[PDB]
RNA sequence: GGCAGCCAACGUGUUGGCUGGGUAGGGGAGCGUCCUGCAUCCGGUGAAGCCGCCGAGUGAUCGAGUGGUGGAGGGUGUGG
RNA sequence: AAGUCCAAGAGUGCGGCAGUGAGACGGCGGGGGAUAAGCUCCGUGCGUCGAGAGGGAAACAGCCCAGAUCGCCGGCUAAG
RNA sequence: CGUAGACGGUGAGAGCCCGGUACGUGAAAACCCGACGUCUGUCUUGAUGGUGUUCCCGAGUAGCAGCGGGCCCGUGGAAUCUGCUGUGAAUCUGCCGGGACCACCCGGUAAGCCUGAAUACUUCCCAGUGACCGAUAGCGGAUUAGUACCGUGAGGGAAUGGUGAAAAGUACCCCGGGAGGGGAGUGAAAGAGUACCUGAAACCGUGCGCUUACAAUCCGUCAGAGCCCUCGACGUGUCGUGGGGUGAUGGCGUGCCUUUUGAAGAAUGAGCCUGCGAGUCAGGGACAUGUCGCGAGGUUAACCCGGGUGGGGUAGCCGCAGCGAAAGCGAGUCUGAAUAGGGCGUAUCCACACAAGAGUGUGUGGUGUAGUGGUGUGUUCUGGACCCGAAGCGGAGUGA
């Protein structure tokens, strides 16, 4: 029962070269060099899933920061008064109200800054 | 091809009824002189071999 | 009908082949033998021990010698005789070998192990002095020939 | 008691045969017949099939050439398996692939086989297979449709039966077998099996004994 | 929100609790190849192969989904 | 005596199969050294790397936090 | 039709078109194998059976040594068998063989022979077979094959199959010197043109879309404008549960393998693609587990009969009783003058008692102890033993 590595094999490969179509240079002509990087691609891809809700959340706490800069508050404050008020909205949807609503992010700077306490660098 | 048996472990080790792989004691033969008899009979007679060398003792008394 | 094609191994008859050294997902690359070594490339021997004196050779030879001319017996217990005899009567090697007790060309003795019931006129080349004495005590008779 | 009615090739049953339940009546054991069914056909297969290892195939000899210097991969013959026209690793060698089943194993396997068809009520019997001397296909062919329309049939058929065996022999889906010889492979093929009464009491008479 | 390993409960497989980084290595279960017993099914109304498209699977991979080339053998099940 | 106890996936024994038997650094206790070495040799129900991704030490196996089953463009935090 | 449905061929799956097949028939000659007669020898020139006493019953032999070879036997207590060297016997009250010597006892009459069958093998020929290979495979050799080629020589030693069903292989046009092509034709197909089935990748172009000449890039990944296409929608060109190409820009980001304490490592290997290239196989092997069969039994090996798997095959093997070194004894046995204790055994477990709390024992009574053949798998043994690799060693030859 003499078996021909071909049938077989080229599976694989096509896998490979398929995903790796859009590569540079031999990235994405050569089987062997092709999965080199897509051992490397799908490891970034793995890593970057992970750190993309970080990421996001940094540009999220950035556009935050800058309408409560423009609303005239701090971004610590604004999420410590927002958390005193109970207003649970995240990160994305008050950058979302930053950019879109300027008036509904100042409405939650105007609770937010109620909500804070009268002194914040007291104790308490 | 029949797997021989060790002439060596064939000639040094026995087993019981039970199966348990016996041995007698070394230091026994010779110099003889200054081991006191306590010691002869502690090395007198069989013992069951150990039972890290139980499974290389088997392998050589079956093949 | 049953078929060829129904014809199936036992649940748990047939395992799979290990494939060694096809891959890292399996058994890959060293193929269960680990890194450099002998035994990476070759098996040691059963009897080689590192180069210290074996247990096969620093241990004495067990005393005696085998006998070239022992005469052995294969061996009936009086309870199989009563067992395998509930009616008794006439029990020679060719009854003991019938019913199953002992090899069929072999110098047979009785030996008193279980208990006699049963009247038996056992003949066996040799007879224990249990196995004699529950022959008689039984009412039989143990005739060694 | 399974008395199967014997069927004369004219259409007129001739007596019948009572099938031992010892041997028509066991329970089926599949996963002894499929050990025995393989150690048929592993028996059967001719393990014929043979490749030269690195020291059969032909040249090779020689140390290509010298061990260092050269800048190439050290190579001890141009026979060695990586080279092309170099030899096979661990290729076919000839092999004899028949397994000694237990005898009792073989008996049970093809009793179970049995029972199961006398079961599905699969096993006919009959006097002849045409009618003697002059052998027709035609004839036969046409008392196996009148006996049944599957298409796998083992005709169980006596040694002396020449007439039968070669009427029967060119029908497709016919196998022929004695009945010393019968076997589970042959008899779980087959759809239905065919008795000559002398086979069937052949088979009865050397079994019950 | 999804999957998997152990365990329990009751059921006639649902839930729950824990647990699922891993080299040597061990165990388990599988994908794919071609060769075959048997059984079926596809094929000059176009098999395989190859190139794609649209997709699919928890993985190896898959398309009895499809289009181009092709020109004759293939698939599936179940075993060896 | 309790705790852990739908688990540590514990301990022990007997079997199948192993791999390992080159360790590294860090803390502490020490020998050799010059109470040098990123030195060397020990002890450490000490840790980590080895075989460990993620965050922090800028970069930086062994340091600090923390042990990655998968997906979220949710939230709270560790070291920092 | 089938005593023919074997296999092949034929323009694609043919029992019925062809060669054939089942089944039948056919040797002038030669060879072989048989018998049938001449012919050849022998016996008849005789067959029968009992008595007692001398010669004969294989000589440089047997035997004995000294040195060796062979046997399980490695010189050992070393028989038997043998070679060379000496020494060297008797003929039946003889002599050997019983692993040295006997009232011994048994085997019998060596030193001279011939002897079929059962057995080993296949250069060659014939007919077949393949859970064999299918052109880097299978023979080194599907072609030129032990050829070409290399070497002085012994010797080493390749590569190279596929148009189409049929050559129908482009009568005569055009460009060109030709090659080659474009026409036109044959063809089902020329997306089959003697460079020819299919026609992968590497590799080399050309065309189109996006993108790039202020930029520091393990060449990706995640966000992602812009641009270019696609599927819907609404029926304004803009939005969508969309899809695809490209990627300005920003974040993150130190190849794979090996081997290491540790490598992105400036340690190893890899230029690239395709193809090939490594735990295989034999054995009633060994151990362990799975799984069947039968079970105190289980199996049979060789071999015999079956144009096949099938049926026989009771020799052996493992179970079945152990202890010991055996006279051995035996559920006991060994040790011991010592019913003194221990060792190893009496499957296991349950109840009853008697005991002693030295770790529990003793008996008694209950159920009755489970191996063994296939076979899967993992290890393992002997083999090349997962694959590759030395320098070197030996035998026989080739070279001044």
């Amino acid at each position: 029962a003499r078996v021909k590595r071909a049938l077989n094999a080229q599976k694989k490969r096509r896998t490979v070269l398929k995903a790796s179509k859009g590569y540079r240079g031999q990235r994405s002509r050569l089987y062997r060099k092709a999965k080199e990087q897509q051992l490397h691609s799908l490891t970034y891809a793995y890593r970057d899933r992970r750190a993309r809700k970080g990421e996001f959340r940094k540009l999220w706490i950035s556009r935050i920061n800058a309408a409560a800069r423009a609303n005239d508050i701090t971004y610590n404050r604004l999420i410590q008064g927002l958390k005193a008020a109970g207003v649970e909205v995240d990160r994305k949807n008050l950058a979302e109200l930053a950019v879109s609503d300027p008036a509904a992010f100042t409405a939650l700077v105007d609770v937010a800054r109620a909500a804070l306490p009268e002194d914040v660098n007291a104790p308490s | 091809p029949k797997a021989k048996t060790h002439s060596g472990a064939s000639k040094r080790f026995r087993r019981t009824g039970t199966g348990k792989i016996v041995r007698q004691k070394a230091n026994r033969r010779h110099l003889l002189e200054h081991k006191p008899t306590k010691r002869t009979r502690r090395l007198d007679g069989r013992t069951t071999v150990s039972a890290a060398d139980n499974s290389r003792i088997n392998k050589l008394l079956n093949g | 009908v049953i078929k060829l094609h129904d014809l199936k191994p036992a649940p748990g008859e047939k395992k799979a082949k290990t494939r060694v050294g096809r891959g890292e997902g399996s058994k890959g690359k060293t193929a269960g033998r680990g890194t450099k070594g002998t035994k990476a490339r070759k098996n040691v021997p059963v009897m080689f021990e590192g180069g210290q004196m074996p247990i096969h050779m620093r241990l004495p030879k067990l005393k005696g010698f085998k006998n070239r001319f022992r005469t052995e017996y294969q061996v009936v217990n009086v309870g199989d005789i009563n067992k395998a005899f509930p009616q008794g009567g006439t029990v020679g090697v060719d009854e003991l070998v019938a019913k199953g007790l002992v090899r069929k060309n072999s110098l047979v003795k009785v030996l008193g192990d279980g208990k006699l019931t049963v009247k038996v006129d056992v003949t066996a080349n040799k007879f224990s002095g249990s196995a004699r004495e529950a022959i008689t005590a039984a009412g039989g008779s143990a005739t060694e020939l | 008691t399974l008395k199967v009615d014997v069927k004369t090739p004219a259409g007129k049953t001739d007596g019948s045969v009572e099938l031992p339940a010892e041997l028509f009546d066991v329970e089926p054991n599949i996963a002894l017949m499929h050990q025995v069914v393989t150690a048929q056909l592993a028996a059967k297969r001719q393990g014929t099939h043979s490749t030269k290892t690195r020291g059969e195939v032909s040249g090779g000899g020689k140390k290509p050439y010298r061990q260092k210097g050269t800048g190439r991969a050290r190579q001890g013959s141009t026979r060695a398996p990586q080279f092309t026209g170099g030899g096979t690793v661990h290729g076919p060698k000839p092999r004899d692939y028949s397994q000694r089943t237990p005898k009792k194993m073989i008996a049970a396997a093809l009793r179970g086989a049995l029972s199961d068809r006398a079961r599905n009520d699969r096993i006919h019997a009959v006097t002849e297979l045409v009618e003697g001397q002059t052998p027709s296909t035609k004839s036969a062919k046409t008392f196996l449709g009148t006996l049944t329309e599957n298409k796998k049939v083992l005709v169980v058929i006596g040694r002396t039966d020449e007439v039968g065996a070669k009427s029967v022999r060119n029908l497709p889906g016919v196998h022929v077998i004695s009945p010393d010889q019968l076997n589970t492979y042959d008899v779980l093929n087959a759809d239905d099996v065919v008795f000559s009464v002398e086979a069937l009491n052949a088979y009865i008479s050397a079994n019950s004994k």
